[PDB]
């Protein structure tokens, strides 16, 4: 769950 | 504005425990990732952990993983590291990294040196370096303080309180054979100026809690 | 996972030489790519991001650019500020992996270094133990030969050599020659002298035990 709030947070 | 503020540094013995604090004093530090990254001596970077908006999911690499912990209180604004099990591996400068969206990482902090050792504190000792018959022998003369048997690191030399700083040479302390570091301190200034102002180094060991304002006059 | 491959490992070039510095992916990364400066000692900065953009504070002669798997910074004027290792790392996916550095060292006029001795103090000289110091200020290149001759005989084991880094304003050089002797040691002997030899020069510093 980490790696994708972090690459959506970074898309964003 | 933006700044990055560290504290818990220290000398921990093997298998001790040790909390950092990462506090920002420019923005509110809940809309940013946070990440963990220490740098040993002689040695490249090493990302260590990453915490998240609300600290409901954290990243830990497997050569670190259940020994650190990494929590965040957004109300006091402070990012912790609760590191157990310490080994000489961990010895390492800690930074905190800021992440913006789109960027990268942008901001860090000054960096917080963690030494694992079994060894005890240990205070420096000052010494003057001020020649005067032989230093009239030129324009420009040098004037420094010796700083020996030291631990751990770090040790800062300043000079008048700060008044000076054109010239200053503070070389890199050497661990010397006795495992104590040690270091010098030599600043260069007019000839003529050696009977007028007085130069006083001030070296400040915060492992040991010590300062020592020498001042540093010429011979006879 | 991602590597990223950096060339070349180190460089020295002049004051106001372009440098580049290239950065190759393992594989696609996009534009997902940044570049951070650091000095020894000091925290990171970042530079470059989005493989081609300016944070602010950086100044005007960094660059960027690169497609998918072959990033360049460049620097158009090289200036003694800018000593410090450039490094590579990409976003696109967790972990972040970075470049294994390039190193920056200028290349400058030969300067002359200024020699300084000094004795040891009596303050020391109570502890048993004596230091003596020799002080090279504001030389290149950093290569030099310092021989302590104490009463016309060369000194070995008792020496130890400390080395500044690279100046960020001339690119000069300090060393410290620190030589450890025991007080009875030292008081056997009169003339101290310490030899510096960079090049066709050789300068030598010296005092007597005793004097003012």
């Amino acid at each position: 769950s980490f790696k994708e709030e972090l690459d959506k947070y970074f898309k964003n | 504005e933006e700044q990055l503020v560290e504290s818990g540094g220290g000398l921990v013995q093997p298998g001790g425990s040790l909390r950092l604090s990462c506090t920002a004093s420019g923005f509110t530090l809940s809309t940013y990732f946070m990440f963990w990254v220490r740098q040993p001596p002689g040695k490249g970077l090493e990302w260590v952990s990453g915490i998240n908006l609300g600290g409901d999911k954290t990243w830990s690499t497997d050569s670190v993983k259940g020994r650190f912990t990494t929590s965040k209180e957004n109300a006091k604004n402070t990012l912790y590291l609760q590191m157990d099990s310490l080994r000489p591996e961990d010895t390492a400068v800690y930074y905190c990294a800021r992440l913006r969206s789109q960027r990268g990482f942008d901001h860090w902090g000054q960096g917080a040196l963690v030494t694992v050792s079994s060894a005890s504190t240990k205070g420096p000792s000052v010494f003057p370096l001020a020649p005067s018959s032989k230093s009239t022998s030129g324009g420009t003369a040098a004037l420094g303080c010796l700083v020996k048997d030291y631990f751990p690191e770090p040790v800062t030399v300043s000079w008048n309180s700060g008044a000076l700083t054109s010239g200053v040479h503070t070389f890199p302390a050497v661990l010397q054979s006795s495992g104590l570091y040690s270091l010098s301190s030599v600043v260069t200034v007019p000839s003529s100026s050696l009977g007028t102002q007085t130069y006083i180094c001030n070296v400040n060991h915060k492992p040991s809690n010590t300062k020592v304002d020498k001042r540093v006059e010429p011979k006879s | 996972d991602i590597q990223m491959t950096q060339s070349p490992s180190s460089l020295s070039a002049s004051v106001g030489d372009r440098v580049t510095f290239t950065c190759r992916a393992s594989q696609g990364v996009n534009n997902w790519l940044a570049w951070y400066q650091q000095k020894p000692g000091k925290a990171p900065k970042l530079l470059i991001y989005r493989a081609s953009n300016l944070e602010t504070g950086v100044p005007s002669r960094f660059s960027g650019s690169g497609s998918g798997t072959e990033f360049t910074l460049t620097i158009s004027s090289l200036q003694p500020e800018d000593i410090a290792t450039y490094y590579c790392q990409q976003h696109d996916n967790f972990p972040y992996t970075f470049g294994q550095g390039t190193k920056v060292v200028i290349r400058r006029t030969v300067a002359a270094p200024s020699v300084f001795i000094f004795p040891p103090s009596d303050e020391q000289l109570k502890s048993g133990t004596a230091s003596v110091v020799c002080l090279l200020n504001n030389f290149y290149p950093r290569e030099a030969k310092v021989q302590w001759k104490v009463d016309n005989a060369l000194q070995s084991g008792n020496s130890q050599e400390s080395v500044t880094e690279q100046d960020s304003k001339d690119s000069t050089y300090s060393l410290s020659s620190t030589l450890t002797l025991s007080k009875a040691d030292y008081e056997k002997h009169k003339v101290y002298a310490c030899e510096v030899t960079q090049g066709t020069t050789s300068v030598t510093k010296s005092f007597n035990r005793g004097e003012c």
